[PDB]
RNA sequence: UCUCCUAAGAAGCUAUUAAAAUCACAU
RNA sequence: CCCAAUGUGAUUUUAAUAGCUUCUUAGGAGA
């Protein structure tokens, strides 16, 4: 069901990065969204998961935007 | 041995190199289109040709060339009679050599007529490869396309080669064989003049004329007097009209001189009114068309007149520049300040039109004046900055504001409540038959440019008129069944108020601000209006936001509240009429509930023999539409006003629906554009203009393969005779016959029974008649959509069935099962298990997400879901009972959170029964 | 009135129900009373019918006043958006082109080509840039511009240095060129 | 029940059956299937007033409910997100996000987006001679689960700093954090 | 005196339809 | 900020009419 999981961790991610203003930077948008929009496409595992830490490595390259020291606790 | 002094015969007293192209004496064997009326037999069709004996050219060192001698054996009399009529008509440079001689075969002389010079294929098998495309068996064309230069052999190795969505690159392959055919057009001009000076009266038809433009066979000719001379042409232009623009022929009008080596025409630029030019166009290439043509359609006699001269001038619009069409703009003195405002429009269609209530000077503005200068575009347009957009291939008038807007489209909020539920269910698991397959796509801020940019798919389409001028008159007895007219004010029904009322509106208020503001008396000063005047508009295009299976963006029209008030004050009376009706073509209005699905099939099975069933979906329909096909449509429905509108009222009411919603200046990021054609989906008539749209290519369909089937090959009489009617009504009577019309919509009602909704359509068909040509099947369709829509309908999309007992494949997105209710077995309507589920998981607003908020959004759901219980696959059958714990959950959770909030509990018990099947079994059921 | 006459009766059969004087004249009182009640039935319905009727009445008055509102502040709404954009026009470069024209009207499309002082080019990549908007002034529609200011897609100032085929992967396509009629 | 006009209802009934079960004078039955009627009458009138009178109220309960919990929903929808998104994150458990997520949260952040193809470029901060002995192994950096070749490292004042300088006792000399930048292996 | 029918007013229930708001689906 | 045309179904509320039930009033008929 992990394929159904990473479709459905896709979704709130893309949530998270358009709450935290990522669409007033057209540059990186993007990008964002085409990943979000693969990975509901996507049929192999290994595809969806790679391109899912190019997803999530957005989120943690903006420093200080959320406290992931306390969200891991 | 003594072929060879028959080989040296043929050559004449010419220098030829001369080579046989099958046994000596005998003749060859070939296969050919050819238009045909005879007592025996009439069609355009593909026949066997045997009294010909064909040679061929080498050059002067040693190979082949496009050039044949191509020899015939006659009897007597005719041999005179061709060689007569070629004498006097030798000295046209249109005509190909005739050489009249003898010779000796099986020990007796007999006469021969060799021709000179001709090509491999004739104008008709250029006519008929292009009309009757089929991707599996398109060698004539292939070897038409190479022999001619317009691409290397090397190029049909390309995946989807003849595609125009897929291969635009297509449309510059074709349009190298323009030159070719504007020759062709010109010969044909040069020996009319020949037989009208000469004396000659006959029918000219494609199959006599060659690649390079020369006609020959002047056997059923006949001689008058030298001043009478009369060519029939109505069967060889119309049957080529739809090869003009595919070829774009008229290309070399554009230039100097009109030579395509010489620099373009620089037209000047004030210029609006091109009607002498366009009377110049039509004597240069249809001197002998025998009907009155109109430049500006202002001046047409009725509908068919309409038709009839918008045809020619979308083949002449072609020349002149895009900057000359659109409103045509004056200066205006409204208390002494200079107002500019539009006094007319210039269509690529309609031609020139002026407006008859102008005012140069003014005291006051009312209300309704204030509407019709807000709408006008003018003053937005006028006022605004010059735009340059490269991000389209679409004409960019102005920008309204110093910045550009960008809008992008958000992902769907995820309801994870619903999904950790299914998923204890046992959903989800890896290789099931049920999985996610609709969600929320997001949109970078290029978005809506990106999609409005599809408008590109629309080419100008020129009709076979004949064809098109006797599908109207067919199209129009499936619109027998309903009343119509005009209504006033009091009597418009409005279904939400609170809605968009358009550009520039939109800044001050909703429809309902209007509707309130304006009395029935401002309303129907408003409607009459526009009856003897043109009111251009601005349309929003708007982005969607809705779940999807496919990540492609989708925008929607927003038309402005002058064009929606009136327009639905106009159409109305009919609309709520068609929606009214039941057992109908058309099935808008009738619902899927109590049994109404049963009774739509059982409607559309009928009573035919030996059925089939199949169906088919057209691709970017309102992208492609042609303009001629969206102009037929409003005539169609217009047909109703014959009581309550004069000929020149029903024509400022089309000028206004092609001003408003066909041809228009839309705004998109706060910036114009000019749209090309095609439908406009916030029209107030869009699924009834699609609905008439895919009858006329369902009539067109059958009109092609009943004229394309050999009517030596039919064994019923009866079928003979239509075919040979058929011919007649088309291509040689003039005025309507009302007693074949009605004979074949009787024989299409029975043969061929169809059921249709917007662009989407189930047809059940006798296939035994099919099998043999005599109705149309899926070939027919990708055929006609090709040379008359500019699509290829791929196989992917279209479907047939053979067993009735399961039922259409899909409509509306809903598949069928027969299941046995009560005493006796009905068909239902199921849908697909991934859409109800999706639907359930993700969702357009956060409020949604909480269930105790929503527990009728559930009871919705589980009413799509409840056919699902009765299919053979036990992963779809669970989908309802888990709608069905869940909605129970909602319950004692909403019911335990009352409880600690209020300290009080809910007094409605009532909820029980939508966790119980009883509820949802008694909506597919009859008697309500 | 019928109120008053059903009390009073009230009263009258009251005294005779405490001592029961006599069942016939109860009857007597008692039938005046019934009948005053009726027609106080009747007043009271009639009463409580009005007294709706008067809720519905001022209810359609205030709606005829809110229209009116709304109409009055839209009318003058209009009114300021026409006499606004009337005072762009380039009144001089404007009566020359329609002064030219055979019968003074002219198509919409050629007049911001002809007299608009400002032009936005919008530019999807470094070819489009290369092949329209190169150096500082450009010719486009039969006419000369020279280039005031760039901007990205974010809104921000892009220097004419900046825009090169090594640093147009860093650049926020498109670009938007605004330039002036020169 | 229990209405004020229920026990004269009851009574009256009471009393009307147990007089046709006795077998009393039909006039006697008429006063009693009369006096029954009229109170019958006046405790439907107070069921009536009762029924619209409790509608009034779980149509209030029902709509304040609504009204409080939808203000609730779109008020924590920033911390409802993120909340969401790392729980979600474990149930997953690949050892690619365990790895970078393990690694950011000791500041060890990526400065680019992570690349999939082989020899394009990553850049990634490094906190402290610490973090350096666990990602980096000669010209090796490991991250994200897979390897990478260090092509050059670059102290907090933008100076090159060499492979060999980067070591536990000369670690108080280096401007931390450190930037490494390296490209896929194969 | 009593019963029934007819006519009117009030109270109450049920049914149907219309209208308004809301949710869901189809092109 | 923007948020079209059209059809169908469900749920809640309100309004109008029909039937039934009770009381009061009035008139006649039978006894
Ligand atoms: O929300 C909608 C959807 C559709 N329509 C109208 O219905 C027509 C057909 O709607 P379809 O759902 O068939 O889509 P489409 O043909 O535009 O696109 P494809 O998926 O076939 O490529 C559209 O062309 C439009 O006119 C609307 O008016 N509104
Ligand atoms: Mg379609
Ligand atoms: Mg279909
Ligand atoms: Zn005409
Ligand atoms: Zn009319």
């Amino acid at each position: 069901s992990k394929m159904s999981d990473v479709k459905c961790t896709s979704v709130v991610l893309l949530s998270v990065l358009q709450q935290l203003r990522v669409e007033s930077s057209s540059k990186l948008w993007a990008q964002c969204v085409q990943l979000h929009n693969d990975i509901l496409l996507a049929k192999d595992t290994t595809e969806a998961f790679e391109k899912m830490v190019s997803l999530l490595s957005v989120l943690l390259s903006m420093q200080g935007a959320v406290d992931i020291n306390k969200l891991c606790e | 041995a003594d072929a060879q002094s028959f080989l040296n015969r043929v050559c004449g007293v010419s220098a030829a190199r001369l080579t046989p192209c099958g046994t000596g004496t005998s003749t060859d064997v070939v296969y050919r289109a050819f238009d045909i009326y005879n007592d025996k037999v009439a069609g355009f069709a593909k026949f066997l040709k045997t009294n010909c004996c064909r040679f061929q050219e080498k050059d002067e060192d040693d190979n082949l060339i496009d050039s044949y001698f191509v020899v015939k054996r006659h009897t007597f009399s005719n041999y005179q009679h061709e060689e007569t009529i070629y004498n006097l008509l030798k000295d046209c440079p249109a005509v190909a050599k005739h050489d009249f001689f003898k010779f000796r075969i099986d020990g007796d002389m007999v006469p021969h007529i060799s021709r000179q010079r001709l090509t491999k294929y004739t104008m008709a098998d250029l006519v008929y490869a292009l009309r009757h495309f089929d991707e599996g068996n398109c060698d004539t064309l292939k070897e038409i396309l190479v022999t001619y230069n317009c691409c290397d052999d090397d190029y049909f190795n390309k995946k989807d080669w003849y595609d125009f969505v897929e291969n635009p690159d297509i449309l510059r392959v074709y349009a190298n064989l323009g030159e070719r055919v504007r020759q062709a057009l010109l010969k044909t001009v040069q020996f009319c003049d020949a037989m009208r000076n000469a004396g000659i009266v006959g029918v000219l038809t494609l199959d006599n004329q060659d690649l390079n433009g020369n006609w020959y066979d002047f056997g059923d000719f006949i001689q008058t007097t030298p001043g009478s001379g009369v060519p029939v042409v109505d069967s060889y232009y119309s049957l080529l009209m739809p090869i003009l623009t595919l070829t774009r022929a008229l290309t070399a009008e554009s230039h100097v001189d009109t030579d395509l080596t010489k620099p373009y025409i620089k037209w000047d630029l004030l210029k609006y009114d091109f009607t002498e030019e366009r009377l110049k166009l039509f004597d240069r290439y249809f001197k002998y068309w025998d009907q009155t043509y109109h430049p500006n359609c202002v001046n047409c006699l009725d509908d068919r007149c309409i038709l009839h001269c918008a045809n020619f001038n979308v083949l002449f619009s072609t020349v002149f520049p895009p900057t000359s069409f659109g409103p045509l703009v004056r200066k205006i003195f409204v208390d002494g300040v200079p107002f500019v405002v539009s006094t007319g429009y210039h269509f690529r269609e309609l031609g020139v039109v002026h407006n008859q209530d102008v005012n140069l000077h003014s005291s006051r503005l009312s209300f309704k004046e204030l509407l019709v200068y807000a709408a006008d575009p003018a003053m937005h347009a006028a006022s605004g900055n010059l735009l340059l957009d490269k991000r389209t291939t679409c004409f960019s008038v102005a920008a309204l504001t110093n910045n550009v807007a960008f809008q992008t489209v958000k992902p769907g909020n995820f309801n994870k409540d619903f999904y950790d539920f299914a998923v204890s269910k046992g959903f989800f698991k890896e290789g099931s038959s049920v999985e996610l397959k609709h969600f929320f796509f997001a949109q970078d801020g290029n978005a809506a440019i990106s999609d409005y940019d599809y408008y590109r798919y629309n080419l100008p389409t020129m009709c076979d008129i004949r064809q098109l001028l006797f599908v109207v008159e067919v199209v129009d007895k499936y619109f027998d069944c309903y009343d119509g007219g005009c209504i006033n004010a009091n009597q418009v029904i409005v279904n939400n108020l609170d809605k968009s009322a358009g550009f520039p509106f939109n800044k001050w208020g909703k429809a309902r601000l209007y509707y309130d503001s304006m009395s029935y008396e401002d309303q129907d000063a408003l409607f009459a209006y526009t009856k003897r005047n043109v009111i251009p508009t601005i349309t929003q295009m708007n982005l969607k936001y809705a779940i999807s299976a496919k990540n492609r963006a989708r925008t929607v029209a927003g038309v402005s509240i002058c064009s929606t008030m009136t327009n639905r004050q106009f159409h109305q009376k009919l609309l709520k009429s068609i929606a009214a009706t039941r057992g109908a073509t058309v099935v808008i209005g009738t619902s899927k509930f109590y049994g109404g699905w049963h009774n739509m099939l059982k409607t559309v099975y009928s009573d035919v023999e030996n059925p089939h069933l199949m169906g088919w979906d057209y691709p970017k329909c309102d992208r492609a539409m042609p303009n001629m096909l969206r102009i037929m449509a409003s005539l169609v429905l217009a047909r109703k006003h014959t009581t309550c509108c004069s000929l020149s009222h029903r024509f400022y009411r089309l000028a206004n629906e092609c001003a408003q919603v066909l041809s228009e200046m839309v705004m998109c990021g706060g910036s114009l554009y000019v749209k090309p054609g095609g439908t406009s989906s916030g029209d107030a008539t869009t699924a009834y203009a699609n609905s008439v749209f895919n009858i006329c290519q369902a009539v067109t369909a059958n009109v092609n393969a009943l004229l394309s089937t050999d009517g030596n090959k039919i064994a019923d009489k009866y079928v003979r005779n239509l075919q040979h009617r058929l011919y007649e009504c088309l291509y040689r009577n003039r005025d309507v016959d009302t007693d074949f019309v009605n004979e074949f919509y009787a024989y299409l009602r029975k043969h061929f029974s169809m059921m249709i909704l917007s662009d989407d359509a189930v047809v059940c068909f006798n296939s035994t008649y099919a099998s043999q040509g005599l109705v149309a099947s899926i070939k027919n369709f990708k055929s006609v959509l090709y040379y008359q829509n500019n699509v290829f309908m791929s196989e992917a999309k279209c479907w047939t069935e053979t067993d009735l007992t399961k039922g259409p494949h899909e409509f509306c997105s809903q598949h069928t099962m027969l299941v046995k209710q009560g005493d006796d077995y009905v068909y239902l309507p199921y849908p697909d298990p991934s859409r109800i589920l999706g639907a359930g998981c993700f969702v357009d607003d956060i409020v949604k997400t909480d269930g105790t908020l929503m527990i009728e959004r559930f009871v919705s759901l589980a009413i799509d879901a409840y056919p699902l219980t009765k299919h053979p696959n036990q992963e779809y059958a669970d989908v309802f009972h888990l709608y069905l714990q869940y909605i129970r959950k909602l319950h004692d959770e909403l019911t335990g959170h009352m409880l600690d909030m209020y300290s009080v509990m809910l007094t409605n018990d009532n909820t029980s029964r939508y966790w119980e099947p009883e509820f949802y079994e008694a909506m597919y059921t009859p008697h309500t | 009135p019928s109120y008053a006459a059903f009390a009073t009766a009230q009263e009258a059969y009251e005294q005779a129900v405490a001592n029961g004087d006599s069942e016939v004249v109860l009857k007597k009182l008692k039938k005046s009373l019934n009948v005053a009640k009726s027609e106080f039935d009747r007043d009271a319905a009639m009463q409580r019918k009005l007294e709706k009727m008067a809720d519905q009445a001022m209810t359609q008055m205030y709606k005829q006043a809110r229209s009116e509102d709304k109409r009055a502040k839209v009318t003058s709404a209009m009114q300021t958006m026409l006499f606004t954009m009337l005072r762009k026009l380039d009144n001089d470069a404007l009566n020359n082109i329609i002064n030219n024209a055979r019968d003074g009207c002219v198509p919409l499309n050629i007049i911001p080509l002809t007299t608009a002082a400002k032009l936005m080019v919008v530019i999807p990549d470094y070819n489009t840039y290369k092949n329209t908007c190169d150096g500082t002034t450009f010719t486009y529609a039969s006419a000369l511009w020279e280039i005031q200011q760039v901007v990205d897609a974010d809104s921000k100032i892009v220097q004419l240095s900046e825009i090169s085929m090594d640093n147009s992967p860093n650049l926020a396509w498109p670009l938007i060129v605004t330039a002036l009629r020169a």
